[PDB]
């Protein structure tokens, strides 16, 4: 924001725009999902904060609704199998299916 | 040794006793008000020096003071 | 219960453990907690001691004449004293290699050297000497006077010459003969060297001992002091191109009062330091004079103090009773004394810098640097050491019986005032100092040198106009015309004064800019900070509100137990280390401000120091960043140099500080279990169960961690500091 | 003249800082289009740069030899010239808002000592409270004074101390 | 109601609604009147 | 009674660590604690890990005196049982320490007299004048 | 009978107390005869967390 004369910090990077160079690897990032202009990225933003809201919704859930008991959280062989086999395996297959159906344009 | 006091500033709550990690210092007659002990310093070759027994004294201001001497075996908490 | 060594302790004797030997290394020198060690008995002690530590005074200068005269080239120095630079002396290292000896030798004439930097050339030719014998003959004095005291302190142990105790209570006779003889006397004797012999030398005579017997110091020799007239001694000063090494245009004045600089050695006139230590000779004697003696009338001290009595009451008693309380104390003499060397050791390096003294001095840029830290660092100390005597006073000697109504019973009473104001100019001046420099700061990354905040110190530069600078045109005394101060002393000192000051190149009333102000206010910030640190441990001695029977554990203890929500580092002994911590922090910024500045100025560049002078990242980029050149390249794999010594001692410096903070960071408990782990493995290693230690193995007490760890910190921090004033200003010359 | 300074208009090195400074915006501020929005936000840069640079040199600050502005602190200099506004005018600002600040405190902290558990008004304020003190303290240099020979902020030595 | 408008007199609260009218209106005044380092007279 | 040492006691089951039980103990001193431990339990060591021990009275013994009292400490802690002290010199000589009033000193026993105490207010006490012989550490009172 | 009032309140005076020219109420003065007869009760906490404690009669004074 021009205040102060910070606006300094504005690098001039190119592509018709000024602004902070990033070191956060975002950019590499994205180019390998096929984003071709800005209008995804708000559709994506979009879509992470419902899952953030819904994440505080399910952890107040589990809290004041939904308290378990000691024998659900020591369920260390589902807790396990669903972590090690769900959660992993299930999200490495549909990324990998991803990563299979989007090498086209890159 | 660890030269240690007991003033007439007390109430006999037996707590610095009850605490003290060396067993050094005995309570025996006081004219109290409920209990009536007072505290007293009978030996000290076996006092280290620890300071916990004056964390638990309440009394304003305190008891007893340790007063910091010389060191030894039983002093320095030597096992060697 | 079980002796051993020392023999000063029977408590600490049989403490089974090395702790005992720490603590007779350190308390060896204390001579008031030993076992049985009543005054009378001690008063000779300590006059044994103050013998033993001038016969080591002497034979260190003893040693320091004797490698000038034969390892240093002196007759090199005093021909041609601008081509040649000093020596120190010679190395029997077998450790270098050949290009070792190639590079340590920058005299030609012996081996591998070293550079002197002590100043000594300088101050041993002005007062005249050319001649290395000169140099061997006061060797050898200065060691014959340390074996005297060497054994005059011996002297009265036995009896037959053991004093008495009411020999040191008069101090009405002691003050006298020191003011008188100690003082005046000697300077007398100085001003007799300097007229005979220092300016003979000047004029290229070689006049030693084997000549003054008849030559006349002056023409009409000793009669105007017979016939008055004494204004015949200076009539013929040295001419203004006056050599000093021969008598190119001399003369034969004693006493002169011109009060300038002799111009080829850049330095005061060697005839007015003549009459100034006459008069301040004849002052002193004059002071010399006043007290009561056993025939001598004067005016005793009993009847001073307690006459000082405001009678509003203001003071109360006022001063009645201080007589027997400082006279049976020597903690608060001790204070007052070394309170008043490290003032007047600041005042001599605030004057060196300024008003050279000694022929030839001024010229050379390294030994000035070197000596003026050197006794800023010895001021900041004695000052340091000063204050923890004044809480030992409080601590150990002290009666507030006899100090019902005095002024110190008063300072007491109010402690928390003090305390508290010094605590706010210090955040005042932290905060306002840290605020301008971190403004300057921002200011300068945004790329606009003209948004920064710049206060014109019109102060000093107002003082300065009054002593006769005219840059600043104030138009104020001894810079204007109509006023009876400038006009008084035209033919005094004033023409010399006036000639010196308004020069742009020499270091007297340097052109102050906006950047001297923020720097005099961290400064300030620092002296205030010390201070506070040091007042509060001294006031708060006998008794605090969270410790209020803190006269009964003494002085240095670890703490109080972790009681009381937490009670570390209470003690005034803790105190004192984090104001010596405070010490070292405030005498760094000053010497990085005098050296910065006189390094801007030798570059001709001034101005780099007014504009960059300004912030912080300057203080970073322009001299610390920029300034160290040779140290980093002092050795390296194209090969090494003279300056590669300096390196590896300023890399040293930063070894010391880090173990520094080893000793500082990590604390003793910790250390305990693991020295009991190191004593289990010794004892059971197989067959290397042999003869055992003979003390136990334990950990550092936490006043000796937290001394060893200041210790460390304070000579690392020399080192470095040192290494670098020394490499990166003797490698390059500019 | 005052300190050997000069006025800002005639430093040579004042005005060479300026076309130093323009010199290194344009030199990156002919990258971009007239139309884009780095190249307006480079020339409103440009403009209050330039903004800067001429509304300082009005009723004189002094510039030194390195034509930076120097700011003079002594009443006294500042009076006999026109300077009341560098750092005079400022400290009565600083001491007006200051005095505010901690009168509103302590009347505050002085209110709430008669209830019952003040430490609790400490970690959980009374808003309203803080907001009526906060809208009455811009006369506090008259309530201060007249509350000093009042003799309602002396505490009469009922402290405590160890001495 | 009641006990959130007493959550609102902690940190959460001035502190935070504090020195953020404290940071916009220093902003403010720097942003409108650009660049002072002296006063006007 | 205060009862005394008794060699051939058996101890605890138990393995081994590596704590006390140095070259201290064998030329210095070594203390010894007994107690009565009913229902064979199971128990932690101070300078080891657990282990089980028979019921009846039995026999410890460590390297320093707190490694004891804290044994004595718990023992109050749980169940009432109660142990009791020893001390071993070079000459072999035995001193029992604790408890010698048999109740524990945290209470008072029918009647002793103490010593290393003063009838004075906290504070109040002597300035450095008149302490210059300082006796170590003062009793202010001997 | 013998000690102030019981629930007026009383400053001290122990040179060495935490508690020093300030007031504090007083809980019940020791009628059954003892050195330090009168117990003050204090709000605010010391470096020890304690709230009360017993003193002597001739250290304590009126009210303010
Ligand atoms: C016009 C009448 C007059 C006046 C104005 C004075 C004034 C004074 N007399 Mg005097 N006197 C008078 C008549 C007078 N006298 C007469 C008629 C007699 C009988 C003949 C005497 C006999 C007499 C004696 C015997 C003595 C005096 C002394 C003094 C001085 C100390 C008094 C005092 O209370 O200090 C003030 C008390 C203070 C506590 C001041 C505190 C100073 C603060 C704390 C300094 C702050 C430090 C800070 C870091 C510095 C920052 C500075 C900041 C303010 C900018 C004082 C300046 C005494 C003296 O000379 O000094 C020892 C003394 O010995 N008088
Ligand atoms: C760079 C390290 C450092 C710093 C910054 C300080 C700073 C300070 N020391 Mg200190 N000291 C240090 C190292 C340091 N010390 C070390 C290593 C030792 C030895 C171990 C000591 C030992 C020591 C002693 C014994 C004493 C001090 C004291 C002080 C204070 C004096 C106050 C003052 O003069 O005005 C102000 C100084 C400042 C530093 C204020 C600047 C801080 C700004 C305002 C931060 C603002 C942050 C921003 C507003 C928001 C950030 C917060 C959050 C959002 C993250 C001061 C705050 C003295 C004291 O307490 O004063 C009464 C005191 O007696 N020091
Ligand atoms: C990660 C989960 C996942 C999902 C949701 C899909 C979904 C889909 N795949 Mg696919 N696939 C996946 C993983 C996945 N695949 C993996 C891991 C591989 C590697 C073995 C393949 C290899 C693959 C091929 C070769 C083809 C599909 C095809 C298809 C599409 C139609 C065929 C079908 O219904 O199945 C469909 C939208 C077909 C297609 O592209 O549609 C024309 C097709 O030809 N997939
Ligand atoms: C004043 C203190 C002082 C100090 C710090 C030194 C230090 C040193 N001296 Mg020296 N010396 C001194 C006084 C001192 N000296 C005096 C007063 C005399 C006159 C008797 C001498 C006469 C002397 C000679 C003749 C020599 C040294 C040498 C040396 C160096 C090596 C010493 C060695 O290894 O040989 C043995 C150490 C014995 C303790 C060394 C750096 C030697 C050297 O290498 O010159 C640099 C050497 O040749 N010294
Ligand atoms: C153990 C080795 C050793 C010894 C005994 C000495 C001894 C001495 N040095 Mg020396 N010095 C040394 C190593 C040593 N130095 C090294 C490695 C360097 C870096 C190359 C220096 C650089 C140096 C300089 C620049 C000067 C001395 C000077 C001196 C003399 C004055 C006292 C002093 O400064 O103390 C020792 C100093 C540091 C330990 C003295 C006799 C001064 C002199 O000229 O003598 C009159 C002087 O100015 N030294
Ligand atoms: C004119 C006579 C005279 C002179 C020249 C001196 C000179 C000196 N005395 Mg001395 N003194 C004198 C008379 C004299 N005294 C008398 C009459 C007494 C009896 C009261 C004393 C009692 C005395 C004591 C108790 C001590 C001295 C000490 C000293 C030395 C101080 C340390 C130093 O380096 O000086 C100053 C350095 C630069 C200016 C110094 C050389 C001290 C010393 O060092 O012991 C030898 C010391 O302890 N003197
Ligand atoms: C302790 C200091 C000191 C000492 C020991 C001497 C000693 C001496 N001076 Mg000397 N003098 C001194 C200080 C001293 N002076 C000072 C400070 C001055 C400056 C005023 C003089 C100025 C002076 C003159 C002008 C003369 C002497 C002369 C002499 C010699 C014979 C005259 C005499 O003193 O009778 C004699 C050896 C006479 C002489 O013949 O010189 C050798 C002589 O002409 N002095
Ligand atoms: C050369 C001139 C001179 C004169 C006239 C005097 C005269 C006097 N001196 Mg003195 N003195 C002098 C030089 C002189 N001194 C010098 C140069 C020194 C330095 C060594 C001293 C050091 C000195 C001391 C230490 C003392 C005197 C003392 C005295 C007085 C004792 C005699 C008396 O009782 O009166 C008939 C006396 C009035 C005594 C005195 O009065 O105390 C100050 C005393 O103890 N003088
Ligand atoms: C510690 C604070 C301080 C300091 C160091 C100075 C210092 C100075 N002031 Mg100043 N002054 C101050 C406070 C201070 N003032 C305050 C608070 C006021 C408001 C009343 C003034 C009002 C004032 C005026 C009106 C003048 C000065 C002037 C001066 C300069 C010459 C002194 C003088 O007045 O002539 C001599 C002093 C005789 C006692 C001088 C450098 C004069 C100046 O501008 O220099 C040319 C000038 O005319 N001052
Ligand atoms: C801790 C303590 C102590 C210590 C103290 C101290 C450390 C002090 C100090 C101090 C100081 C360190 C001081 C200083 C100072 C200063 C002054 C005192 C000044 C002044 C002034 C004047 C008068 C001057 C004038 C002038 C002239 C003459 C001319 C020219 C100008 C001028 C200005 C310079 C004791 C032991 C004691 C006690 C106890 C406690
Ligand atoms: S802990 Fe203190 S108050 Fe309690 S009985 Fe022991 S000495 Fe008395
Ligand atoms: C002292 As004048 C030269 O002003 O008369
Ligand atoms: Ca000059």
């Amino acid at each position: 924001w021009p205040i102060v004369g910070q606006e300094i910090l504005n690098g001039d990077v190119g592509g018709g725009f000024q602004g902070i160079q990033i070191t956060s690897g975002f950019f590499q990032l994205w180019r390998a999902s096929g984003i071709t202009s800005e209008l995804q990225l708000y559709s994506t933003a979009i879509g992470g904060l419902v899952l953030a809201a819904a994440c505080f919704f399910a952890g107040w859930f589990h809290y004041h609704k939904a308290a378990p008991k000691l024998e659900w959280f020591q369920n260390v062989e589902s807790m396990l199998n669903h972590h090690l086999a769900g959660l992993l395996g299930l999200g490495s297959l549909a990324w990998a299916g991803h990563q299979i159906h989007v090498s086209l344009p890159v | 040794a660890h030269v240690v006091k007991i003033y007439d500033t007390c109430i006999g709550c037996t707590q610095c006793v009850r605490a003290c990690p060396l067993d050094v210092l005995e309570m025996v007659p006081w004219d109290g008000c409920k209990a009536a002990q007072m505290a007293s310093s009978p030996r000290t070759e076996d006092c280290v020096g620890c300071k916990r027994c004056e964390t638990a004294c309440p009394t304003d201001f305190l008891s007893v003071r340790v007063y910091l001497g010389n060191e030894s075996t039983r002093s320095l908490g030597l096992a060697y | 219960a079980t002796k051993l060594f020392p023999k000063f302790s029977q408590g600490l004797a049989q403490d089974p453990s090395t702790r005992r030997i720490w603590y007779g290394l350190a308390t060896a020198h204390d001579f008031e907690s030993h076992d049985g060690m009543t005054e009378e008995n001690l008063y000779q002690k300590i006059f044994a001691s103050h013998f033993g530590q001038l016969a080591i005074i002497f034979l260190w200068t003893s040693g320091n004449l004797f490698h000038v005269a034969w390892q240093g080239n002196f007759e090199q120095w005093v021909t041609d004293p601008i081509h040649v630079r000093p020596i120190a002396h010679a190395i029997w290292d077998p450790h270098f290699g050949q290009p070792a000896v190639e590079a340590f030798t920058r005299g030609g004439a012996s081996g591998p050297v070293n550079i002197a930097t002590s100043g000594v050339y300088q101050w041993w030719y002005t007062i005249g000497l050319r001649s290395n014998q000169e140099l061997y003959v006061s060797s050898v004095f200065l060691a014959l006077v340390s074996a005297v005291f060497l054994f005059a302190g011996w002297l009265h142990l036995q009896p037959n010459f053991q004093p008495s105790l009411s020999w040191f209570k008069d101090a009405e006779s002691r003050l006298n003969h020191h003011l008188a003889g100690l003082f005046g006397v000697s300077s007398l004797a100085w001003t007799g060297h300097l007229v005979h012999v220092a300016i003979p030398e000047s004029r290229g005579q070689h006049v030693g001992w084997d000549n003054f017997l008849s030559v006349l110091p002056h023409p009409q020799g000793l009669t105007p002091f017979w016939s008055g007239n004494w204004a015949a001694y200076a009539q013929n000063p040295d001419t203004a191109s006056h050599a000093f090494g021969t008598a190119d245009g001399s003369g034969t004045a004693i006493l002169t009062f011109l009060g300038g600089f002799h111009p080829q050695t850049q330095s005061l006139w060697l005839s007015d330091m003549a009459h100034h230590h006459l008069a301040i000779a004849v002052l002193f004697i004059v002071a010399g004079h006043m007290y009561r003696t056993n025939f001598g009338i004067g005016h005793r001290l009993e009847a001073i103090l307690e006459a000082h009595t405001p009678p509003a009451g203001g003071l109360g008693a006022g001063h009645k009773g201080l007589f027997h309380t400082v006279n049976n104390s020597l903690h608060f003499q001790l204070g007052l004394a070394l309170a008043s060397v490290g003032t007047i050791t600041s005042l001599v390096a605030q004057h060196m810098y300024s008003l050279p003294p000694y022929a030839y001095l001024a010229v050379d840029f390294t030994t000035q640097a070197s000596l003026y830290t050197h006794h800023q660092y010895i001021a900041g100390f004695i000052m340091c050491g000063a204050f923890a005597h004044g809480a030992i006073f409080f601590i150990r000697d002290y009666d507030p019986e006899q100090n019902k109504g005095n002024v110190l019973a008063r300072v007491l009473d109010h402690k928390e005032a003090i305390i508290s104001h010094l605590s706010w100019v210090s955040l005042f001046l932290g905060f306002h100092t840290l605020g301008l420099y971190v403004h300057n700061d921002v200011v300068q990354a945004f790329g606009t040198p003209e948004k920064q905040i710049l206060i014109e110190p019109v102060f000093a530069q107002w003082i300065q106009a009054a002593q006769g600078k005219s840059l600043y045109g104030f138009d104020l005394l001894l810079a204007s015309s109509s006023s009876p101060a400038y006009s008084a002393g035209q033919s005094l000192w004033l023409p010399g004064w006036l000639e010196a000051i308004n020069n742009n190149q020499n270091s007297l009333f340097l052109t102050i800019g906006p950047g001297d102000f923020l720097v005099h206010h961290a400064i300030a910030l620092g002296l205030h900070t010390t201070t506070l640190i040091l007042v509060k441990g001294a006031l708060d001695a006998r008794g605090s509100k969270l410790m209020p029977d803190k006269k009964d554990f003494g002085y240095s203890f670890p703490c109080d137990g972790p009681g009381r929500g937490g009670t570390c580092d209470i003690s005034a002994y803790d105190a004192f280390y984090l104001a010596v911590f405070w010490m070292l922090n405030t005498i760094g910024w000053v010497t990085f401000y005098w050296h910065w500045k006189h390094l801007t100025l030798w570059q001709g560049n001034v101005s780099q120091f007014d504009e960059s002078s300004t912030y912080l990242m300057g203080w970073l980029r322009d001299y610390l960043w920029l300034n160290s050149s040779q140290l980093i390249n002092g050795y390296n794999p194209f090969g090494m140099n003279s300056l590669s010594v300096w390196a590896w001692t300023f890399l040293f410096g930063h070894l010391v500080y880090a173990t520094g903070f080893m000793f500082l960071i990590s604390w003793r408990g910790y250390w305990q279990e693991l020295i009991e782990t190191l004593v289990w493995a010794h004892e059971k290693t197989p067959l290397a169960n042999l003869v055992y230690w003979k003390d136990k193995p334990v950990a550092l007490s936490i006043v000796q961690a937290r001394l060893v760890g200041l210790a460390h910190f304070s000579v690392g921090y020399i080192f470095t500091y040192a290494a670098f004033l020394i490499a990166s200003t003797a490698g390059r010359f500019g | 003249d005052i300190a050997g300074l000069t006025p800002c208009s005639e430093s040579k090195a004042y005005n060479k800082l300026e076309r130093k400074e323009l010199k290194v915006l344009d030199k990156r501020l002919k990258q971009y289009e007239p139309g884009s929005a780095p190249y307006l936000a480079l020339q409103a840069t440009k403009e209050r740069t330039e903004n800067r640079f001429k509304t300082y040199a009005k009723q004189g600050l002094l510039c030194g030899n390195d034509g930076l502005p120097h700011l003079i602190s002594d009443p006294g200099l500042a009076l006999r010239f026109n300077h009341a506004g560098e750092v005079f005018i400022p400290t009565f600002g600083f001491l007006y808002v200051a005095g505010y600040i901690g009168h509103v405190g302590r009347q505050y902290i002085i209110l709430s000592k008669e209830d019952a558990k003040p430490t609790d008004k400490e970690i959980i304020l009374d808003v309203p409270l803080a907001l009526k003190l906060a809208f009455q303290g811009w006369a506090w240099p008259l309530a201060s004074i007249q509350e000093l020979r009042n003799g309602s902020l002396l505490e009469k030595d009922e402290n405590i101390t160890v001495s | 109601m009641k006990d959130f408008t007493t959550y609102l007199s902690t940190a959460p609260v001035v502190g935070l609604g504090w020195a953020i009218f404290t940071s916009g209106l220093l902003i403010e005044i720097n942003r409108f009147f650009p660049d002072p380092l002296v006063f006007s007279f | 009674k205060q009862p005394e040492l008794d060699p051939d006691t058996p101890s605890p089951i138990f393995g081994g660590s590596t704590g006390g039980l140095l070259r201290k103990a064998q030329v210095e001193e070594f203390y010894v604690i007994t107690w009565e431990s009913p229902k064979e339990q199971i128990f932690e060591m101070p300078t080891g890990g657990a282990a089980i021990m028979r019921k009846g009275p039995n026999l410890l013994k460590f390297a320093r005196k707190e490694q004891c009292m804290a044994l004595t400490t718990q023992l109050r802690s749980k169940f009432r049982q109660t142990p009791c002290f020893y001390r071993v010199y070079a000459d072999g000589k035995v001193q029992y320490l604790h408890p010698k009033d048999g109740v524990y000193p945290e209470k008072v026993n029918a009647g002793r007299v103490g010593v290393n105490q003063n009838m004075r207010s906290i504070g109040k006490n002597v300035d450095p004048i008149k302490v210059v012989k300082f006796t170590g550490s003062e009793p202010f009172e001997i | 009978e013998i000690g102030p009032k019981r629930g007026s309140l009383v400053k001290v005076l122990r040179p060495e107390s935490y508690w020093y020219n300030q007031v504090g109420k007083v809980v019940s003065v020791d009628q059954s005869g003892i050195r330090y007869p009168v117990v003050v009760r204090f709000e605010n906490q010391n470096y020890a967390g304690v709230s009360t404690n017993n003193y002597a009669l001739d250290e304590i004074e009126e009210v303010k």
